[PDB]
RNA sequence: AGGACCGAACCGACUAAUGUUGAAAAAUUAGCGGAUGACUUGUGGCUGGGGGUGAAAGGCCAAUCAAACCGGGAGAUAGCU
RNA sequence: ACACAGGUGGUCAGGUAGAGAAUACCAAGGCGCUUGAGAGAACUCGGGUGAAGGAACUAGGCAAAAUGGUGCCGUAACUUC
RNA sequence: AAUUCCUUGUCGGGUAAGUUCCGACCUGCACGAAUGGCGUAAUGAUGGCCAGGCUGUCUCCACCCGAGACUCAGUGAAAU
RNA sequence: CGAUGUCGGCUCAUCACAUCCUGGGGCUGAAGUAGGUCCCAAGGGUAUGGCUGUUCGCCAUUUAAAGUGGUACGCGAGCUGGGUUUAGAACGUCGUGAGACAGUUCGGUCCCUAUCUGCCGUGGGCGCUGGAGAACUGAGGGGGGCUGCUCCUAGUACGAGAGGACCGGAGUGGACGCAUCACUGGUGUUCGGGUUGUCAUGCCAAUGGCACUGCCCGGUAGCUAAAUGCGGAAGAGAUAAGUGCUGAAAGCAUCUAAGCACGAAACUUGCCCCGAGAUGAGUUCUCCCUGACCCUUUAAGGGUCCUGAAGGAACGUUGAAGACGACGACGUUGAUAGGCCGGGUGUGUAAGCGCAGCGAUGCGUUGAGCUAACCGGUACUAAUGAACCGUGAGGCUUAACCU
């Protein structure tokens, strides 16, 4: 416990920006393409974060060809290279699953702006 | 189903053998009013490790 | 399996349990000294001490929550009027079981739960 | 995670549209097919002048699933439904001669390349 | 070579440099204090007993104060004997600490797994169930046969029927060793290993490949 | 208007689980059909055993009806056990 | 046969929601059903939620799940209209 | 065929695969005209077959809430 | 025949071997790849569906394979009830008829609280020779034992070509098994929120009860699989069929008579679990007990007074231990449980007040309030000073040391 908070804490990414459910998110993730190693973008929906120390977790959900598309994150893998908010997003849930059942028009997400 | 053949007296006594209650071996007295109590609990008139705990 | 859980479960389902305790809770605040089953002393502690606890800080808004686990405005301001201020300083363990007999009619183990720091005259009033 | 009388869209232009699989390849008593395995199908549906027609039974790789694949950091990524590839019966190569939708590279097989490169985006 | 006694403490997981997440199973290894050397000569086998820990003088009998007096040892939560390989030595009142590990690549551990209390034919031998509709009457989690007829008449020897599960010794067998650390007391194992938080694990080094 | 439609009471009894030393010698729960009609129901009456009654199942006729129940012939007879 | 989840004709008809004598919550009124206390195993009964799949179950979709209101738009073969 | 033994007849359709089903043939073991023949809209807690939806029916079972089962106290059976 | 329930399915199996696959081998009309046939081999493994009551069978698609048989054609006091012996009904056929069919068709009650054996688990007792606490030894028992594909060797050997290996090594899967909950998720009527009808708390506002947790959206700990770790082995011994060496009987030959070398997933080990009631009750370390008397049938005798250890148990607070027992932790010289403090987590910006708006409602105070089983702490509450069991130096014989 003291053993495993310490263990765990020495891993912790020390510069997660804030973020939230809701929020437009752009990942950028450290993938080898053949047999290169570059920066590969995803973008879209926060709608869960798992907040759990070192095993916190995040899923984004986004629309590639006509369908959805979701990746849950470890936040502080070092797979994942930086995190930025595009947009701010206005919701009241923590867990926005219900946006699985809508789409473009009706799947849209108010901006916080404050 | 049921029995092909009558159990006998001695079988009913061995079932029996572990039957036996025990006896109270931790009974106390109060060192202030004198009452057996079992041990953890308070006494009849109300005393607990010598305290009047409780007005009964 | 009951692994690392808490909470009995008493025989009851759950609206009657809360129910029970709400009643029990307020029998002990009104009366600071009942006699029940040990067990459900035992959960009871898990009930009247965070009122108590609540009720160290007067404010409307405690007040309400605790009127909302009572239902009982006699209680809530006793809670807050006199048993808040009687232990505003004790670091919890407002409450003491003293074991006691066996029912008579079933043979329960009983218990006396006491407010610690007991009014006699508020008992009789 | 896909299993007999599974129904999956079709992620190319062979003509198909609905196939329901008619079998796990791989191994005895196996269950479920994910992304980058092969299932034996049926066609449901086709669309009226492709390479395929309705009834036609043959085989397909599977490139999107609900159930998603998990990457060794412990991520996930999962689709909104089940997709696959048409393959030849025999070639166990594609029909189409187009991909739509999202891939992943866990289909980089020696077999599987032609896919990924035909795909619009690779995850 | 020698094992370890110690202490399931959770588990967790490493990270590496390119992507990877080990999940780990955090084992406390504190020094292994040895309380006895059997040899040939006196007892007709070659092995140490250690202990670890600490534990309550109150709770010490006499008896057992009396043996790890007889070390020069403090009183440890238990005992443990660990066999000896020729050219193995050790002696009474020796500390062995986790680098015994520093270079063992995979490790065995025995634990006492959490317990189930007592299971039915499903859940402790993998049974099916019988139909839940289609008419089945009362017998859904029920085993089934346990027989043949009159011959043989009467139910085989290890018919696998319900009671206890788990609370017992079970050992997983190589576990890649992630870490050790005699700073922190510490070993890594890569996996689960049997038992809840807390309980004690005999780790040793593998006996496969 | 209607042996009309949906649907409670009321009448019935298609399916399943339970129960089967039952809560019950035929039920209970969830569903089901009829519900202005060849409907349903209270009180009283009439039909009697080779007889009744039967939109007919040998159905029903006081908790077992291809011949009710009780008493009698009666200790029928029993080359069977 | 029981202080038995059964059977038993008529009358009365409060508030809110509601088409309603359905249904939910209440009033007047009546009750908690005459062994209780703990525990929180298998298994049985009765329920709630369920990843991916979706009849692959089985004699059979048995059982579940599902549908479910009002208003308006709209509605095929066939037909004794 | 509520009728067909040979019989899962043969041919066609549906299914990846259909002893059932539908359509057709006629070789009707052993249909047929009030012992009514052949049709027939509507009706049906009627029999067979198909599809959409739906789902713990199933792959394959998990967790949970309650009444028993288990323990204590009182009463206290049964078949054999 | 004062009753031994029938086909098939489901669940659960267990044995044989005339072996389906995998393993070893002889012959081949065996070039290789792939086959045929016989011998050895029972360690493990040995398909889902369409039709039909089907078993079987045909068919579709898998697989290394989809084995053959015994077990009351295994298995209904374990389940089903589709086939098939009741009562209803109809068709064909037969009969004057009642009726009949071993023809077909629609419909059609499956009871039993386990005494004994057996089996799965779990305790109590006594024993093991004074008693006690641990740690062991390991006789005996059980579990496990499956296999695909790809790559290197090598496009090599072989082959006209097409194709395409043995031996050996690497990797990655299918099924199966155990463990675990860190991750991905399910659940989570004990956490938070939204919301419909109604009733109450005097009313506003805020709340609470009931309606499946009223209906829902999320979700902590725990439990858990679909999640993710690990496993089957290598090695060794002795072998099977089989291959040989040396070698006479039998001047030669001959694997065999003497002698000698090999040889398989079977056997014995090696791996995992139980295990000294292993009454043949074993070993090691440690701990504890150092008073008298009486009586008879005088003996391993019976009793009394005084003693009462080590330990065990009891009581209490309890546990990722558990039906009960058991097992583990803790009992003030104290974190055992509850509370309490701080944190995390979950929910998602409480109440009150102020502002804006005619109002619904919005905004600010505010990531607010609430927060279970969680983490880190903390003696506030409860874990009593003490009594119960267990004794008081432990038999005879012989040997070896020592007196
Ligand atoms: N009260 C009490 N405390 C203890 N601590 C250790 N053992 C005991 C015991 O038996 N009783
Ligand atoms: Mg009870
Ligand atoms: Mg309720
Ligand atoms: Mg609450
Ligand atoms: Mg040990
Ligand atoms: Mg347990
Ligand atoms: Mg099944
Ligand atoms: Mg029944
Ligand atoms: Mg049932
Ligand atoms: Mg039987
Ligand atoms: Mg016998
Ligand atoms: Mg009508
Ligand atoms: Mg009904
Ligand atoms: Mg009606
Ligand atoms: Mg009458
Ligand atoms: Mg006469
Ligand atoms: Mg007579
Ligand atoms: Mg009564
Ligand atoms: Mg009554
Ligand atoms: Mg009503
Ligand atoms: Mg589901
Ligand atoms: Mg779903
Ligand atoms: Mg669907
Ligand atoms: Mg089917
Ligand atoms: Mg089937
Ligand atoms: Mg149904
Ligand atoms: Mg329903
Ligand atoms: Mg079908
Ligand atoms: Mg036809
Ligand atoms: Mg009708
Ligand atoms: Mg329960
Ligand atoms: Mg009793
Ligand atoms: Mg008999
Ligand atoms: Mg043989
Ligand atoms: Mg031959
Ligand atoms: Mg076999
Ligand atoms: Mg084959
Ligand atoms: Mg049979
Ligand atoms: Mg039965
Ligand atoms: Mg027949
Ligand atoms: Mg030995
Ligand atoms: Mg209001
Ligand atoms: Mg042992
Ligand atoms: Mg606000
Ligand atoms: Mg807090
Ligand atoms: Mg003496």
């Amino acid at each position: 416990s003291n053993i495993i908070k310490q263990l765990e804490q020495e891993q912790m990414k020390q510069d997660v920006p804030s973020f939230r459910p809701g929020d437009t998110v752009e990942v950028k993730v450290w993938v080898v393409e053949g047999s290169k190693k570059r920066l590969q973008a995803f973008e879209g929906v926060v709608i869960a974060i798992r907040n759990r120390g070192l095993h916190s977790a995040f899923t984004v959900r986004k629309i590639s060809n006509g369908e959805g598309v979701e990746r849950v994150f470890q936040t502080h893998s070092p797979v994942v290279d930086s995190i930025s908010v595009k947009r701010r997003g206005a919701v009241r849930k923590a867990k926005l699953y219900y946006l699985r059942e809508r789409t473009g028009k009706a799947a849209r997400i108010k901006e916080r702006l404050n | 189903a049921v029995q092909q053949n009558k159990p006998t007296r001695s079988k009913r006594g061995m079932r029996r053998s572990h039957d036996a209650l025990t006896a109270v071996t931790s009974l106390s007295v109060d060192k202030t009013s004198g009452e057996k109590h079992l041990r953890h609990h308070i006494t009849a008139d109300g005393y607990y490790r010598g305290r009047k705990v409780i007005a009964k | 399996m009951r692994h690392r859980k808490s909470g009995r479960q008493l025989n009851r389902n759950s609206s009657h349990r809360q129910a029970m305790f709400r009643n029990m809770a307020g029998s002990l605040v009104r009366h600071e000294i009942i006699k029940t089953t040990l067990p459900k002393a035992k959960e009871l502690r898990r009930v009247v001490e965070p009122l108590i606890t609540l009720a160290k800080t007067d404010s409307v808004a405690n007040r309400r929550l605790a009127f909302a686990r009572t239902r009982d405005n006699e209680i809530v301001a006793k809670l807050f009027n006199e048993l808040g201020p009687r232990f505003a300083s004790r670091a919890g363990g407002y409450t003491r079981i003293l074991k006691c007999g066996f029912r008579a009619g079933d043979n329960a183990p009983m218990a006396y739960i006491e407010l610690v720091d007991r009014s006699e005259k508020a008992e009789a009033a | 995670m896909i299993q007999e009388q599974t129904m999956l869209n079709v992620a190319d232009n062979s003509g198909a549209r609905r196939v329901m699989c008619i079998k796990v390849l791989g191994g005895s008593h196996r269950r479920y097919a994910g992304v980058g395995d092969i299932i034996k199908i049926t066609i449901k549906e086709a669309i009226p002048r492709g390479k395929v027609k309705k009834g036609d039974v043959l085989k397909a790789v599977v490139v999107r699933t609900k159930k998603g694949v998990r990457r060794p950091d412990g991520s996930v990524i999962r689709f909104d439904g089940n997709a696959c590839v048409l393959l030849n019966n025999n070639s166990e190569q594609p029909i189409g001669t187009r991909i739509f939708g999202p891939v992943t590279r866990e289909l980089r097989s020696e077999k599987f390349m032609k896919i990924i490169s035909l795909a619009p985006e690779v995850l | 070579m020698i094992g370890l006694v110690g202490k399931k403490v959770g588990m967790t997981r490493i990270f590496t440099e390119d992507g990877v997440s080990i999940p780990v199973t955090v084992i406390e290894v504190e020094a292994n204090r040895v309380t006895q050397v059997k040899d040939l000569a006196n007892d007709g086998y070659r092995a140490i007993q250690v202990t670890t820990g600490a534990k309550k003088a109150n709770r010490v009998t006499k008896p057992e104060a009396g043996h790890f007096a007889k070390a020069g040892v403090e009183a440890g939560r238990g005992l443990w004997e660990f066999r000896l390989a020729e050219g193995e030595e050790f002696t009474v009142g020796q500390s062995i600490s986790v680098e015994l590990f520093a270079d063992v690549k995979k490790v065995d551990v025995t634990g006492t797994s959490k317990g189930k209390g007592f299971a039915g034919t499903v859940k402790r031998w993998n049974f099916r169930t019988q139909d839940a509709t289609h008419g089945n009457s009362l017998s859904h989690r029920v085993p089934g046969s346990i027989g043949q007829n009159q011959t043989p008449g009467k139910v085989f020897k290890g018919k696998k029927m319900a009671g206890q599960m788990g609370n017992e010794r079970v050992t997983v067998q190589s576990l890649d060793v992630v870490r050790v650390d005699a700073e922190r007391n510490l070993l890594l194992v890569k996996g689960a290993v049997p038992g809840a938080t807390g309980s004690d694990l005999i780790v040793k080094p593998a006996v496969k490949a």
